[PDB]
Protein backbone atom coordinates (compact mmCIF):
# COMPACT_ATOMS: atom_id res chain seq x y z
CA UNK A 1 0.00 0.00 0.00
CA UNK A 2 2.10 2.82 1.43
CA UNK A 3 0.88 5.92 3.28
CA UNK A 4 0.36 7.86 0.11
CA UNK A 5 -2.28 5.42 -0.92
CA UNK A 6 -3.94 5.61 2.15
CA UNK A 7 -4.44 9.03 2.49
CA UNK A 8 -5.61 9.51 -1.08
CA UNK A 9 -8.12 6.35 -0.49
CA UNK A 10 -9.26 8.56 2.62
CA UNK A 11 -9.62 11.77 0.43
CA UNK A 12 -11.51 9.65 -2.23
CA UNK A 13 -13.39 7.55 0.35
CA UNK A 14 -14.58 10.87 1.83
CA UNK A 15 -15.29 12.54 -1.44
CA UNK A 16 -16.91 9.50 -3.06
CA UNK A 17 -19.42 9.40 -0.13
CA UNK A 18 -20.78 12.43 0.32
CA UNK A 19 -21.05 13.39 -3.37
CA UNK A 20 -22.96 9.73 -4.05
CA UNK A 21 -25.40 9.87 -0.75
CA UNK A 22 -26.22 13.58 -2.16
CA UNK A 23 -27.11 12.33 -5.54
CA UNK A 24 -29.29 9.62 -3.69
CA UNK A 25 -31.19 12.03 -1.99
CA UNK A 26 -31.92 13.97 -5.06
CA UNK A 27 -32.60 11.12 -7.57
CA UNK A 28 -35.06 9.92 -4.29
CA UNK A 29 -36.83 13.14 -4.31
CA UNK A 30 -36.90 13.32 -7.93
CA UNK A 31 -35.07 16.32 -8.38
CA UNK A 32 -35.80 18.32 -12.04
CA UNK A 33 -31.95 19.12 -11.93
CA UNK A 34 -30.61 15.75 -12.15
CA UNK A 35 -33.34 14.91 -15.19
CA UNK A 36 -29.75 15.08 -17.95
CA UNK A 37 -28.45 12.46 -15.45
CA UNK A 38 -31.01 10.00 -15.85
CA UNK A 39 -30.63 7.50 -18.87
CA UNK A 40 -33.53 7.92 -20.59
CA UNK A 41 -34.65 7.42 -23.36
CA UNK A 42 -37.93 9.14 -25.88
CA UNK A 43 -40.16 6.40 -25.19
CA UNK A 44 -39.95 6.95 -21.49
CA UNK A 45 -42.45 9.62 -22.02
CA UNK A 46 -44.96 7.04 -22.30
CA UNK A 47 -48.06 6.82 -19.80
CA UNK A 48 -46.76 9.59 -17.67
CA UNK A 49 -43.83 9.77 -14.68
CA UNK A 50 -43.83 5.68 -14.23
CA UNK A 51 -41.12 4.87 -16.71
CA UNK A 52 -38.61 7.76 -15.36
CA UNK A 53 -39.54 7.14 -11.79
CA UNK A 54 -37.93 3.40 -12.01
CA UNK A 55 -35.39 5.09 -13.77
CA UNK A 56 -34.64 7.61 -11.15
CA UNK A 57 -34.79 4.66 -8.29
CA UNK A 58 -32.17 2.81 -10.61
CA UNK A 59 -29.49 5.88 -10.52
CA UNK A 60 -30.41 5.99 -6.83
CA UNK A 61 -28.60 2.56 -6.52
CA UNK A 62 -25.82 2.88 -8.76
CA UNK A 63 -25.09 6.29 -6.42
CA UNK A 64 -25.66 3.94 -3.26
CA UNK A 65 -24.02 0.70 -4.62
CA UNK A 66 -20.86 2.98 -5.48
CA UNK A 67 -21.04 5.10 -2.23
CA UNK A 68 -20.45 1.30 -0.66
CA UNK A 69 -17.52 1.30 -2.45
CA UNK A 70 -15.99 4.15 -1.14
CA UNK A 71 -16.92 3.01 2.24
CA UNK A 72 -15.03 0.06 1.62
CA UNK A 73 -11.85 2.21 0.12
CA UNK A 74 -12.75 4.01 3.44
CA UNK A 75 -12.35 1.12 6.05
CA UNK A 76 -9.46 -0.69 3.90
CA UNK A 77 -7.73 3.03 3.97
CA UNK A 78 -8.01 3.80 7.46
CA UNK A 79 -6.18 0.91 8.78
CA UNK A 80 -3.64 0.90 6.08
CA UNK A 81 -2.66 4.59 6.87
CA UNK A 82 -1.96 2.89 10.54
CA UNK A 83 -0.30 -0.02 8.90
CA UNK A 84 2.31 1.88 6.46
CA UNK B 1 -47.13 37.36 3.65
CA UNK B 2 -44.55 40.16 2.38
CA UNK B 3 -41.27 40.12 1.74
CA UNK B 4 -40.28 42.90 3.87
CA UNK B 5 -40.72 40.00 7.20
CA UNK B 6 -37.08 38.30 5.11
CA UNK B 7 -35.92 41.93 5.00
CA UNK B 8 -36.29 42.44 8.79
CA UNK B 9 -35.10 39.34 10.13
CA UNK B 10 -31.60 39.46 7.51
CA UNK B 11 -31.53 43.23 8.88
CA UNK B 12 -31.47 42.15 12.47
CA UNK B 13 -29.13 39.35 12.45
CA UNK B 14 -26.44 40.84 10.63
CA UNK B 15 -27.43 44.09 12.45
CA UNK B 16 -26.87 42.40 15.83
CA UNK B 17 -23.41 40.75 14.94
CA UNK B 18 -22.14 43.84 13.44
CA UNK B 19 -22.95 45.93 16.72
CA UNK B 20 -24.11 43.78 19.76
CA UNK B 21 -21.39 41.10 18.94
CA UNK B 22 -18.31 43.99 19.22
CA UNK B 23 -20.30 45.32 22.62
CA UNK B 24 -19.77 42.07 23.94
CA UNK B 25 -15.90 41.55 22.76
CA UNK B 26 -13.68 41.46 26.08
CA UNK B 27 -10.65 43.97 26.60
CA UNK B 28 -7.24 42.55 25.51
CA UNK B 29 -4.77 42.97 22.84
CA UNK B 30 -6.87 41.26 19.90
CA UNK B 31 -10.01 43.51 20.81
CA UNK B 32 -9.88 45.16 17.84
CA UNK B 33 -9.43 42.35 15.48
CA UNK B 34 -12.11 40.93 16.84
CA UNK B 35 -14.31 44.02 16.52
CA UNK B 36 -12.97 44.17 12.62
CA UNK B 37 -13.63 40.81 11.57
CA UNK B 38 -17.23 40.68 13.23
CA UNK B 39 -18.18 43.99 11.31
CA UNK B 40 -16.40 43.26 8.17
CA UNK B 41 -18.18 39.74 8.28
CA UNK B 42 -21.71 41.46 8.69
CA UNK B 43 -21.24 44.08 6.03
CA UNK B 44 -19.65 41.13 3.61
CA UNK B 45 -22.61 38.73 4.13
CA UNK B 46 -25.30 41.38 4.62
CA UNK B 47 -24.28 43.14 0.91
CA UNK B 48 -23.36 40.13 -0.83
CA UNK B 49 -26.95 38.45 0.33
CA UNK B 50 -28.95 41.55 -0.39
CA UNK B 51 -27.90 42.17 -3.90
CA UNK B 52 -28.55 37.98 -4.64
CA UNK B 53 -31.78 38.07 -3.31
CA UNK B 54 -33.02 41.67 -4.53
CA UNK B 55 -32.03 40.74 -7.75
CA UNK B 56 -33.92 37.72 -7.72
CA UNK B 57 -37.18 40.18 -6.79
CA UNK B 58 -39.53 40.97 -10.23
CA UNK B 59 -37.94 38.94 -12.91
CA UNK B 60 -37.78 40.66 -16.17
CA UNK B 61 -37.58 37.03 -18.15
CA UNK B 62 -38.11 33.55 -17.01
CA UNK B 63 -36.05 30.55 -17.28
CA UNK B 64 -36.12 28.41 -20.59
CA UNK B 65 -36.14 24.89 -20.97
CA UNK B 66 -35.75 21.96 -22.67
CA UNK B 67 -37.74 19.91 -24.75
CA UNK B 68 -37.72 16.98 -22.45
CA UNK B 69 -37.46 19.15 -19.35
CA UNK B 70 -40.66 20.38 -20.55
CA UNK B 71 -42.35 17.33 -20.96
CA UNK B 72 -41.30 17.00 -17.56
CA UNK B 73 -42.50 19.27 -15.57
CA UNK B 74 -45.97 17.74 -16.30
CA UNK B 75 -45.78 14.99 -13.65
CA UNK B 76 -42.37 15.19 -11.32
CA UNK B 77 -43.80 18.13 -9.66
CA UNK C 1 26.32 45.57 39.76
CA UNK C 2 26.02 48.47 36.44
CA UNK C 3 21.91 48.06 35.56
CA UNK C 4 23.11 49.71 31.82
CA UNK C 5 20.35 51.98 32.06
CA UNK C 6 18.84 53.19 28.36
CA UNK C 7 17.42 56.86 27.20
CA UNK C 8 14.78 57.62 24.67
CA UNK C 9 16.21 59.41 21.48
CA UNK C 10 15.43 62.77 20.22
CA UNK C 11 17.66 62.60 16.71
CA UNK C 12 14.85 59.99 15.54
CA UNK C 13 15.16 58.42 11.85
CA UNK C 14 11.96 56.69 11.06
CA UNK C 15 11.40 53.42 13.23
CA UNK C 16 10.94 50.24 11.52
CA UNK C 17 7.33 49.08 11.13
CA UNK C 18 5.72 46.65 13.45
CA UNK C 19 3.09 44.75 14.04
CA UNK C 20 2.17 42.02 16.77
CA UNK C 21 0.42 38.67 15.31
CA UNK C 22 -0.83 35.12 15.99
CA UNK C 23 -1.73 32.09 14.07
CA UNK C 24 -4.70 33.22 12.26
CA UNK C 25 -3.17 36.99 11.74
CA UNK C 26 0.29 36.18 10.43
CA UNK C 27 -0.52 34.43 7.27
CA UNK C 28 -3.14 37.72 6.84
CA UNK C 29 -0.54 39.84 7.43
CA UNK C 30 2.27 38.07 5.60
CA UNK C 31 -0.20 38.62 1.71
CA UNK C 32 -0.02 42.16 2.87
CA UNK C 33 3.32 42.73 4.16
CA UNK C 34 4.91 40.86 0.20
CA UNK C 35 3.77 43.50 -1.50
CA UNK C 36 4.36 46.30 0.93
CA UNK C 37 5.18 47.42 4.20
CA UNK C 38 3.50 50.90 5.73
CA UNK C 39 5.49 54.00 7.15
CA UNK C 40 5.31 54.59 10.77
CA UNK C 41 2.11 54.46 12.71
CA UNK C 42 0.34 54.28 9.22
CA UNK C 43 -3.23 52.43 8.98
CA UNK C 44 -2.74 48.44 9.04
CA UNK C 45 -4.25 46.83 5.82
CA UNK C 46 -4.42 43.97 7.11
CA UNK C 47 -7.41 43.59 9.91
CA UNK C 48 -10.02 44.90 7.08
CA UNK C 49 -7.59 42.10 4.83
CA UNK D 1 -4.57 48.47 18.79
CA UNK D 2 -3.55 46.82 14.99
CA UNK D 3 -5.66 48.53 13.17
CA UNK D 4 -2.44 50.78 12.98
CA UNK D 5 1.27 49.79 13.13
CA UNK D 6 2.75 49.87 16.73
CA UNK D 7 4.66 52.95 18.38
CA UNK D 8 7.99 52.04 18.48
CA UNK D 9 11.44 53.90 20.47
CA UNK D 10 14.40 54.61 18.88
CA UNK D 11 16.65 54.11 22.12
CA UNK D 12 20.41 54.04 23.31
CA UNK D 13 22.38 52.63 25.77
CA UNK D 14 25.63 51.94 27.56
CA UNK D 15 26.52 48.60 28.26
CA UNK D 16 28.92 46.71 30.80
CA UNK D 17 31.33 44.70 28.90
CA UNK D 18 31.00 41.88 31.42
CA UNK D 19 27.18 42.03 31.54
CA UNK D 20 26.83 42.81 28.05
CA UNK D 21 26.79 39.42 27.14
CA UNK D 22 24.33 38.30 29.61
CA UNK D 23 22.23 41.06 28.37
CA UNK D 24 21.70 40.39 24.91
CA UNK D 25 20.48 36.95 25.74
CA UNK D 26 17.75 38.18 27.63
CA UNK D 27 17.21 40.59 24.77
CA UNK D 28 17.06 38.19 22.38
CA UNK D 29 15.19 35.42 24.47
CA UNK D 30 12.24 38.47 24.93
CA UNK D 31 12.69 38.71 20.54
CA UNK D 32 11.38 42.51 21.29
CA UNK D 33 14.64 44.37 19.87
CA UNK D 34 15.84 45.37 16.77
CA UNK D 35 19.78 46.43 17.16
CA UNK D 36 21.15 49.27 14.86
CA UNK D 37 24.30 48.58 13.02
CA UNK D 38 27.48 51.24 14.76
CA UNK D 39 30.40 49.64 12.59
CA UNK D 40 29.88 50.08 8.51
CA UNK D 41 33.28 48.48 8.64
CA UNK D 42 32.75 46.14 9.90
CA UNK D 43 34.19 42.60 8.37
CA UNK D 44 35.59 39.01 8.87
CA UNK D 45 38.91 40.57 11.02
CA UNK D 46 37.15 43.87 11.84
CA UNK D 47 34.05 42.71 13.99
CA UNK D 48 35.34 43.21 17.66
Amino acid sequence: CGPKLAACGIVLSAWGVIMLIMLGIFFNVHSAVLIEDVPFTEKDFENGPQNIYNLYEQVSYNCFIAAGLYLLLGGFSFCQVRLN
Amino acid sequence: HSFALPVIIFTTFWGLIGIAGPWFVPKGPNRGVIITMLVATAVCCYLFWLIAILAQLNPLFGPQLKNETIWYVRFLW
Amino acid sequence: TVPSILNRMQTNQTPPTYNKTNKFTHGFQNIVDAYGIGTYREINPAPYT
Amino acid sequence: ELFRSEEMTLAQLFLQSEAAYCCVSELEELGKVQFRDLNPDVNVFQRK
